[PDB]
């Protein structure tokens, strides 16, 4: 069957406007495994952006972390857009800070 | 401890994309990685630096390779234009009396349908496309065999050899970094959100106090960082203004007591 992604977006460490960090956008619940996931600084997708291997939970639902290094100053607003056969257009998940 | 492999083939990989791939999990730790545009099984994270029985990967590899041929061939055994998605959950847990309990189930586009029965030494399940793949693999030379070897030897041998060689890894305790922040609800309301960063193992408990007395765990949410440490958070609705009376309590292996997190 088809299963629609849950999307979350968090840094590795506590957000501190100034020091080097790591932004994670994690997607988990979906099926089929086909998926495009991208990390926006302010509006534009980011260039150097890794993504771990793809696995699946105890009910075959795939899950997939994308991530990237970064540094936030209360200028920028980083966020996570995700498209998949089940979402109707992208969902963007604004990275709410210290959460 | 369980050693489990997650196995995945799709009929139509999107361009530049592994038609097959596997990851190997020592518990909630990912030790092995294998796509199909490399045909090479490789260690991940800490498990790279493990001194191993060395000729250990060339059996992981040949194993996984042989497993991929069969996977991409289950597709041929199949009805239509599809496209399909076929999944493996294969491994074994070790338990208190020098024992292994082997595991072998498969699913079809997120739906469970095949299982390897080991008394009968086979690939069962009565719903149609089961029969189908069972039988291609059934009538396929000593593959049924090659599995048992996998499931009763290779797996327990592997798992026992991680337990001895990277035991220390298995028991890494990293305490979470805490933060309690407040954002606004409907006027008259606000939400507290206790956020826990980094942290491994995964077990972790959060909760809320208003002046010391328990005032709910919250809505909670969970996921991975990329070093394979973890992230957690719980949010709770509170009467706007009541705010500073509250605090968050975290309970985690890396900690000696529990810990208070003031706003």
């Amino acid at each position: 069957i088809q299963r629609t992604p849950k999307i979350q977006v968090y840094s590795r460490h506590p957000a501190e406007n100034g020091k080097s960090n790591f932004l994670n956008c994690y997607v988990s619940g979906f099926h089929p495994s086909d998926i495009e996931v991208d990390l926006l600084k302010n509006g534009e997708r980011i260039e150097k952006v890794e993504h771990s291997d793809l696995s699946f939970s105890k009910d075959w639902s795939f899950y997939l972390l994308y991530y990237t290094e970064f540094t936030p100053t209360e200028k920028d607003e980083y966020a996570c857009r995700v498209n998949h056969v089940t979402l109707s257009q992208p969902k963007i998940v604004k990275w709410d800070r210290d959460m | 401890l369980s050693l489990l492999y997650h196995l995945t083939a799709v009929s139509s990989p999107a361009p530049g994309t592994p038609a097959f791939w596997v990851s190997g999990w020592l518990g909630p730790q990912q030790y092995l990685s294998y796509n199909s545009l490399r045909g090479e099984a490789e260690p991940c994270g800490a498990w790279v630096w493990e001194n191993q029985v060395s000729w250990y990967w060339e059996k992981e590899t040949t194993d996984l390779r042989i497993k991929e041929k069969l996977f991409l061939e289950a597709f041929k055994a199949l009805g239509g234009k599809g496209p399909y998605t076929l999944q493996g959950l294969l491994g074994c847990e070790l338990g208190p009396d020098n024992t292994s309990v082997p595991t072998a189930k498969f699913a079809l586009n997120g739906e469970e349908f095949m299982n390897f029965d080991l008394k009968q030494g086979t690939w069962g399940g009565d719903w149609p496309e089961a029969l189908a793949i069972s039988q291609r693999w059934q009538q396929q030379d000593k593959a049924a065999n090659k599995e048992l070897t996998f499931l009763l030897f290779s797996c327990p041998h592997r798992l026992r050899e991680h337990l001895e060689r990277g035991r220390g890894n298995l028991e890494w305790k990293e305490p979470p970094s805490m933060r309690l922040k407040a954002r606004p609800s409907s006027p008259g309301f606000s939400v507290l959100t206790c956020s826990a960063f980094s942290f491994y193992p995964p077990e972790l408990q959060l909760r809320f106090l208003r002046n010391g007395l328990a005032a709910g765990t919250g809505q909670g949410d969970f996921g991975p960082n990329s070093d394979g440490s973890f992230h957690a958070s719980s949010s709770l609705t509170v009467k706007s203004g009541d705010e500073h009376h509250y605090c968050c309590i975290v309970q985690h292996a890396g900690l000696a007591q529990p810990l208070r997190v003031e706003l």
